[PDB]
């Protein structure tokens, strides 16, 4: 088997910080990357910036420059995204693709935390 | 990768000779700089560029050579230069083994 | 004021190896070298021939690019008059070169822990390289006496051999995106002045 | 066969100063020719592979080139360890052929 | 002159953490790339971090990738390297050492003193 | 790192036979033009066989005083190059070096095993 | 940054029949576009890679060719289990822009 099965849906309110998960399984997990894809009701999909899977370093877009961060952990295999001071725009499902370090087509998909936002 | 390895540990000359060290490179690096360490302190710098020599040290020194294989030759070893020698390559990770120079 | 793509040349998921280099000439720009000098992740910014602060006051005929992957310790060959294993059978500058040269670290892209052996580059060849020359002739070298028949074996040695790249080789040893500007003005009306 | 000839079968020396070993062949062997070093009571280390690339872990003092007929390796400041046997091998066709050998020794 | 002075180092149970802290005073400090160099008692050197000069690139090797954060600091005129998850093969001295030019592809100038971190207990 | 040993240490009455083995480690063995040199303090150096690598089928190069009385193979399973001689002459004294790859990189030459006759 | 625009908005076709998406790009994206289908909330699947090979697992009538800027995707024989929406993805130049997919729906 191969997939990456996240978390479940959340519901926050302006001024808050929440935390998704994508935990990877079946595969090894340090010969590609994690790219993280947003996904608003009508509209397309942007990419909001891939992590390396070795050192942990990440790479955001620029529209996603503040208030975002791709930790990660290793012990687990799990990496996270923290989006921070949340506004009514991040309502969404945030997909985590395995986007390779060579390739860069997004191969395995996971299946989506939509994240909601009202006050 | 890239292992630094000095043969022998311990070189040992009385003074009035002329000693080398050596230190062997895996792949091809470019430069090579090469260190001493004395017994209880920080180690200095020496030689940088694998022939120019820094600030200080004394005119007998005198390392060359390019490709997997580098030396540093003393002309004429007193009985101050008895310490340790570490050779280190920007692409390495990890100094030399260390060639300790003894006095006879 | 349209600005002109050095987008397109700094700004690539994939560099093409060393042993064939990519070649982008720009010309019909206002151009602007200072977002290049401002931008502060750049490990090697050398100019040969112009002064760096004020490449904005000048005009150039045709603006040159090359772009390849070499390790760190190598770019020390990517300098007029240098030369070595890369610079004379891969990518030779002249000694008249009046260009910037432009490097950084990519140990993000360029390395996979079990290895990445998608960079070649050039291992011999019967002369050296004139100035702006490659080579794309990957076939045996065939020494000896017999035809290989396109193996490798007892004397055949295959002249291209792969970087192999990780994420533990050592800061030298790590993958640098190498991108070398070539300035000229020949005897032209000049188009790229900024 | 494609027989290698050694002129020299004793070059003397002494340190710092620089010898000029000679290989010349039969007939044209084109640039396939190697060379070898022998301590007394060891193996043979190589040196110089195809008659002009050189080993890894082997100084920048042991140089040689040569086409042809006439193949030489010279070494530079010769130093206390550099007395040996030193070989020649072509490898243009499947006889290969070593050279005679030249030991050195230092006065 | 140059100076280079360390601070934090002790005794740590491992596991633990601690933040090493090196004073330099005696040059302009922001324009030279500075590294952390530790060594074993078996007098055996090695890189355990290393800045460039502008502090926009770090590199560590892949025994303590993850774990050690390098960090400079403009306004105190320090540097720090925070251990964290500390093994016991992480007894060392560790020195903390400047290169020469902008970048980590210069020589190693002038080192520190070198304080101990032994991890045990 | 390389090492190469070898095997078949022994004199025999003129006209028997003997088997060497040369055990290598550390490497890709499929992969490797390995020969044996042989070498004599009455002629010097000599070259004996050559097995090369998978890619061309296992081809095989003799000398041509042993074409008929050695028979060089290899077994890529346990990392090995047997030299299998047979009716021995009188001149066959000498060491016999094993090598994994000549006039190359990657050059590392054995140790010897001495074999001689009565 | 590269923007990926559709052409047209929606399709409406019946089964058995030749359909043919488009995505034609800005700058000049060296066969570097993908291409995906994406259902009503859930994950997408990839389609063809590089914009003319194709992956295992797909059935054996999404095939899309073309170069340059201008890219076609074209189903023929298409069934009533692959009504969705397709999108386009390049990966030349920095960031990784999507498109805006067309939808493909039945009459
Ligand atoms: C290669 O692509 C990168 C993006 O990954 C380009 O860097 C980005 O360039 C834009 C345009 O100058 C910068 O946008 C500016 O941001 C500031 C906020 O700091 C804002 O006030 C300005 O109005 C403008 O929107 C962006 O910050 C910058 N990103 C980073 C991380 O520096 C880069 O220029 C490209 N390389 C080229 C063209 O050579």
């Amino acid at each position: 088997q191969i997939q990456l099965v996240q978390s479940g849906p959340e519901l926050k309110k302006p001024g808050e910080t929440v935390k998704i998960s994508c935990k990877a399984s079946g595969y090894t997990f340090t010969d590609y990357g994690l790219n993280w894809v947003k996904q608003a009701p009508g509209k397309g999909l942007k990419w909001m910036g891939w992590i390396n899977t070795y050192s942990g370093e990440p790479t955001y877009n620029d529209e996603f420059r503040g208030r975002f961060a791709f930790s990660l952990e290793t012990s687990t295999i799990t990496a996270y995204l923290k989006i921070n001071n949340l506004k009514n725009e991040d309502t969404a499902t945030y997909f985590c693709a395995r986007g390779g370090n060579w390739d860069w087509y997004f191969d395995v998909w996971g299946a989506g935390t939509t994240v909601t936002v009202s006050s | 990768q890239i292992v630094l390895t000095q043969s022998p540990a311990i070189m040992s000359a009385s003074l009035g000779e002329e000693i080398t060290l050596t230190c062997s490179v895996s792949s091809s690096v470019s430069d090579m700089h090469w260190y001493q360490q004395k017994s209880g302190t920080s180690p200095k710098v020496f030689i940088y560029s694998t022939s120019n020599l820094a600030s200080g040290v004394p005119s007998r020194f005198s390392g060359s050579g390019s490709g997997t294989f580098y030396s540093l030759t003393i002309s004429s070893v007193e009985a101050e230069d008895a310490a340790y020698y570490y050779c280190h390559q920007w692409s390495s990770w990890t100094f030399g083994g260390g060639t300790k120079l003894e006095i006879k | 004021t349209n600005l002109c793509p050095f987008g397109e040349v700094f700004n690539a998921t994939r560099f093409a190896s060393v042993y064939a280099w990519n070649r982008k000439r720009i010309s019909n720009c206002v151009a602007d070298y200072s977002v290049l000098y401002n931008s502060a992740s750049f490990s090697t910014f050398k100019c040969y021939g112009v002064s760096p602060t004020k490449l904005n006051d000048l005009c150039f005929t045709n603006v040159y690019a090359d772009s390849f992957v070499i390790r760190g310790d190598e770019v020390r060959q990517i300098a007029p008059g240098q030369t070595g294993k890369i610079a004379d059978y891969n990518y030779k500058l002249p000694d008249d070169f009046t260009g910037c040269v432009i490097a950084w670290n990519s140990n993000n892209l360029d390395s996979k822990v079990g290895g990445n052996y998608n960079y070649l580059y050039r291992l011999f060849r019967k002369s050296n390289l004139k100035p702006f020359e490659r080579d794309i002739s990957t076939e045996i070298y065939q020494a000896g006496s017999t035809p290989c028949n396109g193996v490798e074996g007892f004397n055949c040695y295959f002249p291209l051999q792969s970087y192999g790249f990780q994420p533990t080789n050592g800061v030298g040893y790590q993958p640098y995106r190498v991108v070398v500007l070539s300035f000229e003005l020949l005897h032209a009306p000049a188009t790229v002045c900024g | 066969d494609i027989v290698m000839t050694q002129f020299q079968k004793f070059m003397s020396t002494s340190v710092g100063d620089r010898v000029s070993i000679t290989c010349k062949a039969s007939q044209n062997v084109r640039t396939a020719v190697a060379w070898y070093q022998q301590k007394p009571g060891q193996s043979p280390k190589a040196m110089i592979y195809l008659a002009s690339n050189r080993h890894r872990g082997v100084p920048d003092r042991f140089t040689g080139s040569g086409c042809g007929t006439d193949f030489t390796l010279t070494i530079s400041n010769v130093q206390c360890e550099d007395l040996a046997d030193y070989f020649c091998l072509q490898h243009r066709n499947y006889p290969l052929t070593f050279g005679g050998g030249t030991k050195l020794e230092i006065k | 002159e140059v100076m280079l002075v360390e601070s934090g180092g002790g005794v740590v149970k491992p596991g633990g953490s601690l933040k090493l802290s090196c004073a330099a005073s005696g040059f302009s400090f922001s324009t030279y790339a500075m590294s952390w160099i530790r060594q074993t008692p078996e007098k055996s050197l090695e890189w355990v971090a290393a800045i460039s000069s502008g502090g926009t690139n770090t590199y560590y090797p892949g025994s303590v990738k993850g774990r050690f954060t390098i960090s400079r600091d403009k306004a105190m005129n320090t540097l720090y390297l925070q251990l964290s998850s500390l093994r016991s093969e992480d007894t060392a001295m560790y020195y903390c050492v400047r290169h020469s030019g902008n970048y980590v592809d210069s020589v190693m100038d002038y080192w520190g003193q070198g304080t101990s971190v032994t991890v045990s207990s | 790192e390389v090492k190469l040993e070898e095997s078949g240490g022994g004199l025999v009455q003129p006209g028997g036979s003997m088997k060497l083995s040369c055990a290598a480690s550390g490497f890709t063995f499929s992969d490797a033009w390995m020969d044996w040199v042989r070498q004599s303090p009455e002629k010097g150096l000599e070259w004996v066989a050559q097995i090369r690598r998978k890619a061309n089928n296992h081809a095989t190069y003799y000398a041509e005083s042993v074409k008929g009385r050695f028979t060089i193979s290899r077994d890529d399973s346990k990392s090995s190059v047997y030299l299998q001689m047979n009716s021995l002459r009188a001149e066959d004294t000498g060491i016999y070096y094993c090598i994994r790859g000549m006039t190359y990189a990657m050059d590392f030459w054995g140790q010897g095993t001495s074999v001689t006759v009565s | 940054d590269i923007v990926l625009t559709q052409s047209p908005a929606t399709l409406s076709v019946t089964p058995g029949d030749n359909v043919s998406l488009s995505c034609r790009a800005s700058q000049i994206i060296s066969n570097n576009l993908h291409w995906y289908q994406q259902k009503s909330h859930e994950s997408p699947r990839l389609l063809i890679k590089y914009a003319s090979q194709s992956i295992s697992g797909i059935p054996s009538r999404f095939s899309g060719s073309g170069s340059g800027t201008d890219f076609t995707l074209s189903i023929n024989s298409v069934e009533t289990e692959d009504f969705g929406m397709y999108f386009c993805q390049q990966s030349n130049t920095w960031p990784l822009t999507c498109g805006s997919g067309t939808k493909l729906e039945l009459n």
